[PDB]
């Protein structure tokens, strides 16, 4: 595997979008864990 | 019609899973015989959301009545001379229990109630029906759907009630698609109950010198 | 403190504090205290303004880039009014950045203007004594130490100058601004400005 | 005994004289059945909201809007503003205040009987003090704000007109800029 | 509210209930002088006297419109 | 978790509760990793 | 008669104790909520509550910019994508054997063995060693802990609000001017 | 300012292990305090094995 350091990059930098305009409320209240079906569905503990 | 309610599920362990059954939907269950989904079709609830959030403040409720018992015995235990008021109890009771009850019930009914099952006897299905905090305020969507509401609050204050006919309603019988009583005629009721109580409320003798006693 | 010890009134108002109003009487002390600290803050910041717009409608600018790709003479070509929209949004950050510094510095020395400090006395090295910061002890006020060979009474005299000043560059810098929004409300500017 | 408004009723004793804005007007008594403290609370309370409200209105009426914000006259704005979304906004530190200043003052008003009287929140950053006469001119004020902004309300729904809020504007209030002609006729 | 008449029986229910109206066996109806009911209940008194005459003027309102008139 | 507390859950009916449920939980996890043994 | 340094016009309750047995009393309890809990406890809750602000907003800022090779994930999607993989798993239990001790102490401390609110004993460092500069260290914690819970708030509301990185604002409070003096016009 | 604190950890009291002739008895480390109830001896016994 990729140890941190040692066969690899330690701290990695991260990928991002130049700004943005702001995402609508139903984006993402749609996909949240508590305010949508799908979401709350998604949010249960797994085994 | 051809969907089974259900809303339990058995583990596979001891061959106890065949119960759940075949219930409709691409689902597997035991079949419940309680009501609660006609129950919640009336309310209004169309969204599982609405479901778990609903079940969380149920459970911050419990949580409450659980320290208001530990408090209302542990720290603050009322008094012999409290608890003998009968006729404040009858007071609030008919008209803060029962009348207000009545009353928010009426107001969830005409703002919620009526518009989201008027859409689904319609045909709309649940993704599309508009959401209750959209419904609540958005006044031209509800006259759209009845005309009444227009007009606001003014043939209420105004006693121009008869106005309101098409939302509040004496139409008895059943509605036609659902098979059950008309959600108008429901809201009518519950107002015309919650004046009923709180007119009865004012009753019982109290600090003032106005009311009855029970003796 | 009082208004009736405190400087100020001058000999355009006849020797005597001029409150048409009865703001003065109405108010309490610390209320003419923090008076007496807003109007020096006021003056002072507008006869900064003022020179300012001056410079910048006279179309005076340093030799350079404010910044590259964008030069002084870029920022100041359309007016005064408009260089600030023209400058950067890092650098009247920056700008606004030491303001912060500064404002919050000034207020928090302890015999602050309204419970018993000397109001528009602006403490010299704002900077100095506070934990987990350090700053050259480069005064705030006169760096040069330019007040050290001044006396008590020219420095009143001063003082009093500093406040007749003020107040001027605060009609000044309104009539600026005023005249750039409504043209023709204040003569005397140009299309420059 | 006899109260200085009504000159044709006897006064309250919970009235008095100490309390800022006292006229010996209370016709209903209601002062014996709500408690005064209380009940003065409420009214700097609604004193305030109201002088708030007839200085912005009239502001946003006259022109004065801040940036970003819809150019519409008061009695829409409320619409504007809620179409536009930014109005829960102003709910949040509204929210704040009472919920963290006029819940546990009530409560110590109505509970506490060492507690600092109605509307007094000791809010005095400027220090420009709380004598008997500045607070006679806040009730003053206060009130006369009331009765305006319920005046400001009830005739810009009606008229749907500018500032003045009459149907003719400043013609109303000064009758002599009408004709005159009628008043010279007669004499 | 809109109508005079409607707020005419309104006025008029609350006058009546508030003259006919006793309260532990004091009535303006039963010779009990206005001083009296006053000193007794004070403000209680036109509270729950409009009160009722509010619920019995709305009967009556209403009543009037179903029948025509208001 | 005091020692009263402590005494109250060795009481009877809950230790009874907390041990058949063990009981129940080991018999159900044996039922899960080798089902139906009608045999050994 | 005792007002409270923070609400000047409300009596101090009782229940937040003589004034000053905690670090940071300015009698700030309106809602009166050590009337219903005991204080110490209230206290623990706090400086826990500090604590994992702290973190919480230190680990935001570093994840938006930095994080491990095997983790190619953003910092909204790094909790659903951490959980699949299993790492959260593994915070929730070491977390919670941390936790049930904490438990035990917070038992031991309402129960009356003599632990402060929060006082785990973790000095490794020496810092507050000296009983002098021990109760400015915990106003100061407490201070920082109180500004971290607002901090870690707007950052994921912000955060979420807008879908930008860093700074979490918006488009045009990062590109266009934010200290304009030019008319405006309908947005921003 | 607990009077007889666990020496693997202050914040919490003394359990009897602590105050006890066992090989390593100055350590502490008892959080559930599993030697009050379990005979330390036999405890110890059963460690060993
Ligand atoms: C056992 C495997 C292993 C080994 C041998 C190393 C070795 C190294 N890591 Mg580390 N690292 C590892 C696992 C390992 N890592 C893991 C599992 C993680 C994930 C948490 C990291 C995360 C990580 C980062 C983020 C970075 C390193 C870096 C480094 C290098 C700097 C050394 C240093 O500062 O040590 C400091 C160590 C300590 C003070 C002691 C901590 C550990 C003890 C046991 C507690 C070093 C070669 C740095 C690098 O890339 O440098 C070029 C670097 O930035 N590592
Ligand atoms: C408007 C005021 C008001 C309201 C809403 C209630 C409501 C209630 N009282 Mg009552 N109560 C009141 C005034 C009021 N009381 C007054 C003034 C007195 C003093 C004379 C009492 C004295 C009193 C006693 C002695 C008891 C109650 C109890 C109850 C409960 C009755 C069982 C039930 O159907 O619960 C319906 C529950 C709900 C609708 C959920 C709402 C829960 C909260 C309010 C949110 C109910 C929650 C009984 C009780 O303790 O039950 C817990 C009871 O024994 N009350
Ligand atoms: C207790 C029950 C109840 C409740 C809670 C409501 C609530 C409402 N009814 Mg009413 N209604 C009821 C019973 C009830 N009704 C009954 C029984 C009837 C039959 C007679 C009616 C008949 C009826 C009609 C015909 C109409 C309403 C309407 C309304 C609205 C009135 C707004 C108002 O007066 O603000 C009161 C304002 C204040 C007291 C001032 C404070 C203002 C606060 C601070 C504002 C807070 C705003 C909120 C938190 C944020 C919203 C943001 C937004 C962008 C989402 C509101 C949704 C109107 C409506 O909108 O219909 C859809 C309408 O036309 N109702
Ligand atoms: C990354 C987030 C972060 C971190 C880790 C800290 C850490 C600290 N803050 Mg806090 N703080 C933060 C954000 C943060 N702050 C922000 C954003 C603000 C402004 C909104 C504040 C406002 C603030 C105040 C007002 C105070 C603190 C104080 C402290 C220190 C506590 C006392 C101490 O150790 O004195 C000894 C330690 C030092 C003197 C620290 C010196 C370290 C320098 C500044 C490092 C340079 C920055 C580096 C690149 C990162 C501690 C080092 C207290 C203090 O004493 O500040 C010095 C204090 O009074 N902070
Ligand atoms: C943004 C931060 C900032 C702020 C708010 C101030 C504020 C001030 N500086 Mg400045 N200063 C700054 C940064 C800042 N400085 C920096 C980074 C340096 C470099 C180290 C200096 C170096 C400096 C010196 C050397 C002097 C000031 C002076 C002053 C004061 C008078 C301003 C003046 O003369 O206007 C500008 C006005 C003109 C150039 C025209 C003056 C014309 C008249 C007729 C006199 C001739 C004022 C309190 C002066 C002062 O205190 O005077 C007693 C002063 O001597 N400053
Ligand atoms: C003096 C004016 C006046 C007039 C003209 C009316 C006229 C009317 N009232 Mg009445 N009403 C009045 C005063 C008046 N009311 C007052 C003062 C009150 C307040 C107490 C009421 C309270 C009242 C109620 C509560 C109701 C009416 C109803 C009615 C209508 C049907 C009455 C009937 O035949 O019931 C016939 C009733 C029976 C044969 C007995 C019923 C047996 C019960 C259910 C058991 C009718 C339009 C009813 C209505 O509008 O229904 C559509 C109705 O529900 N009124
Ligand atoms: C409230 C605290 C908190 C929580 C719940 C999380 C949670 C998470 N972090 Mg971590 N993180 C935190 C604080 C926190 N972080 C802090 C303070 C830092 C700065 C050092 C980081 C730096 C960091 C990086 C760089 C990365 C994560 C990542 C992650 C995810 C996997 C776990 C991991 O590798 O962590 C690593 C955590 C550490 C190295 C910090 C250990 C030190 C702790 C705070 C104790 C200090 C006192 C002793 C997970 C969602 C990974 C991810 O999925 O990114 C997309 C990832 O790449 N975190
Ligand atoms: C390098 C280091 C150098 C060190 C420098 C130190 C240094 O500068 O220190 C700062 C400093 C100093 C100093 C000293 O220390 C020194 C050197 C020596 C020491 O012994 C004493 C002191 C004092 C401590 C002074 C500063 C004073 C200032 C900035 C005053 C600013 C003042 C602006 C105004 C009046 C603006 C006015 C605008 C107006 C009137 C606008 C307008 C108009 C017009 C159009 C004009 C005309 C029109 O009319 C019509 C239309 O009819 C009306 C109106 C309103 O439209
Ligand atoms: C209040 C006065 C003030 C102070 C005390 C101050 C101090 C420092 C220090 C501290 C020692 C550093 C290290 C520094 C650095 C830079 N300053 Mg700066 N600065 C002040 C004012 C302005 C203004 C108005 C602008 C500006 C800028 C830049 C740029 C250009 C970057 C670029 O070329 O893009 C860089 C690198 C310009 C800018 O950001 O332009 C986009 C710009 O317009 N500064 N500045
Ligand atoms: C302080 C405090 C508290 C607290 C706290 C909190 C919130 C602490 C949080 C700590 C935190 C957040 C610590 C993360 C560590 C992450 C590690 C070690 C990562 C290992 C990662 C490993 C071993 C591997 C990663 C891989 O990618 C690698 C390299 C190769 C890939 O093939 C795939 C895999 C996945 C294998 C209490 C207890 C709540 C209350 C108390 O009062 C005060």
């Amino acid at each position: 595997m990729t140890i941190p350091g040692l066969n690899a990059p330690g701290l990695v930098p991260a990928t991002k979008k130049p700004a943005g305009a702001k995402p609508s409320f139903e984006s993402y209240r749609d996909t949240s864990h508590f305010w949508s079906s799908q979401g709350i569905m998604d949010s249960v503990p797994k085994v | 019609t051809s969907i089974k309610p259900s809303a339990q599920v058995v583990w596979p362990v001891v061959g106890q899973e065949i119960l759940n059954g075949d219930v409709g939907g691409g689902f597997s269950g035991v079949q419940i015989t309680s009501g609660v989904f006609q129950m919640w079709r009336a309310s209004g609830i169309t969204n599982e959301t609405e479901l778990y959030w609903t079940a969380m403040g149920g459970l911050m409720m419990s949580a409450l009545m659980v320290f208001a018992g530990w408090f209302h015995y542990h720290k603050a235990a009322p008094k012999l001379e409290w608890f003998q008021n009968v006729e404040s109890m009858m007071n609030h009771h008919l008209a803060g229990l029962l009348g207000l009850g009545c009353l928010s019930w009426s107001g969830h009914q005409i703002h919620i109630s009526l518009p989201i099952n008027k859409l689904l006897d319609a045909g709309v299905a649940p993704q599309e029906i508009p959401l209750p905090h959209e419904l609540l305020f958005n006044q031209d969507l509800m006259a759209q759907l009845y005309p009444s509401f227009k007009k606001g609050l003014l043939p209420f204050f105004t006693l121009n009630w008869g106005e309101y006919s098409d939302f509040l309603t004496f139409k008895g019988g059943l509605n036609p698609i659902t098979g059950s009583l008309w959600l108008s005629d429901t809201a009518h009721h519950h107002l015309a109950l919650a004046v009923l109580f709180i007119f009865a409320g004012h009753m019982y003798r109290t600090n003032w010198g106005i009311g009855h006693s029970m003796k | 403190a009082l208004v009736d010890s405190m400087e100020g009134v001058g000999e355009e108002t006849g020797g005597q504090i001029w409150d048409p109003l009865g703001i003065s009487e109405a108010v309490s002390d610390e209320a003419v205290m923090w008076f007496r600290a807003s109007e020096l803050k006021h003056g002072r910041v507008a006869m900064l303004a003022s020179v300012g717009y001056l410079v910048g409608a006279a179309k005076i600018s340093f030799p350079g880039e404010l910044a590259k790709g964008v030069t002084f003479a870029s920022v100041a070509a359309n007016g005064p009014y408009q260089a600030w929209d023209a400058v950067p949004q890092a650098g009247k950050l920056q700008i606004l950045s030491i303001i912060l510094a500064l404002e919050w510095a000034t207020e928090a020395k302890k015999p602050h203007y309204m419970r018993g400090g000397v109001p528009g006395k602006i403490e010299q090295l704002p900077f100095d004594g506070i934990q987990g910061l350090w700053a050259p002890k480069i005064k705030f006020w006169d760096p040069l130490n330019f007040t050290g060979a001044l006396s008590a009474e020219q420095k009143a005299r001063k003082r009093k100058a500093e406040l007749k000043n003020g107040r001027l560059a605060m009609i000044g810098i309104i009539s600026f601004i005023t005249g750039h929004n409504l043209p023709g409300s204040v003569p005397a500017l140009d299309s420059s400005f | 005994a006899k109260s200085k408004a009504i000159p044709f009723l006897d006064a309250p004793p919970a009235l008095d004289g100490t309390m800022a804005g006292d006229k010996g007007f209370d016709p209903l008594l209601l002062s014996n059945v709500v408690p005064i403290q209380w009940a003065r609370e409420a009214e700097l309370k609604h004193a305030r909201i109201c002088m708030l409200a007839v200085v912005g209105w009239v502001t946003v009426d006259l022109g004065f809007t801040v940036p970003y914000a819809p150019q519409v006259s008061s009695l829409a704005a409320h619409d504007a503003a809620v179409d536009k979304g930014v109005f829960l906004g102003l709910l949040i530190p509204i929210a704040l205040v009472e919920v963290l200043a006029g819940i546990p003052k009530c409560f110590q008003i109505m509970n506490e009987p060492d507690a600092s009287p109605g509307g007094d929140y000791k809010f005095d950053p400027l220090g420009i003090g709380a004598s008997a006469e500045m607070q006679e001119k806040e009730i003053s004020n206060g009130r006369l704000a009331m009765l305006a902004f319920s005046g400001i309300v009830t005739q810009a729904a009606l008229t749907q007109g500018p500032f003045p809020y009459t149907y003719n504007g400043v013609e109303d209030l000064v009758p002599p800029m009408q004709s005159v002609q009628g008043a010279l006729s007669i004499l | 509210q809109f109508n005079p008449a409607k707020a005419f029986i309104m006025m008029f229910s609350n006058i009546l209930i508030i003259c006919t109206m006793s309260i532990q066996g004091k009535s303006l109806a039963r010779g009990t002088p206005h001083d009296e009911m006053v000193e007794s209940f004070g403000i209680t008194w036109l509270l729950a006297g409009t009160s009722l005459g509010h619920i019995v003027g709305a009967g009556a309102i209403l009543g009037c419109t179903a029948a025509g008139f208001l | 978790m005091s020692k009263d507390l402590l005494k109250y859950l060795s009481t009877a009916p809950v230790l009874l509760t907390a041990w058949m449920s063990l009981t129940a939980g080991m018999i159900i996890e044996i039922q899960r990793f080798f089902p139906d043994s009608l045999s050994f | 008669v005792v007002y409270s340094e923070a609400l000047p016009f409300l009596v101090r309750r009782e229940s937040l104790g003589p004034v000053g047995a905690l670090v940071g009393d300015v009698g700030f309890d309106p809602l009166g909520f050590t009337e219903i809990l005991p204080l110490a406890w209230l206290r623990e809750a706090e400086i826990k509550h500090c604590r994992t602000a702290m973190l919480a907003t230190f680990g935001f800022a570093f994840t938006d910019f930095w994080h491990f090779p095997g983790f190619d994930y953003t910092t909204l999607e790094a909790h659903d994508a951490v959980i699949a993989q299993g790492g959260m798993s593994q915070l929730l239990l070491w977390i919670g054997l941390l936790e049930v001790f904490s438990a035990i102490s917070i038992d031991q401390m309402l129960r009356g063995s003599g632990r402060e609110p929060g006082d785990y004993g973790f000095d490794p460092l020496g810092f507050a060693s000296d009983p002098a500069k021990k109760a400015d260290l915990q106003m100061k914690e407490l201070a920082n802990g109180r500004l971290a819970m607002f901090a870690f708030g707007g950052f994921v509301t912000q955060s979420v609000l807008t879908g930008n990185t860093f700074p979490y604002l918006f488009d045009y409070q990062t590109a266009g001017d934010i200290v304009a003096i030019a008319a405006q016009g309908a947005s921003p | 300012a607990i009077s007889k604190p666990s020496n693997a950890m202050p914040f919490l009291t003394a359990p009897p292990c602590q105050s006890s002739k066992l090989p390593g008895a100055e350590t502490g480390f008892d959080p559930l305090y599993l030697s009050e109830f379990i005979d330390i001896k036999w405890a110890r016994e059963a460690e060993l094995k």
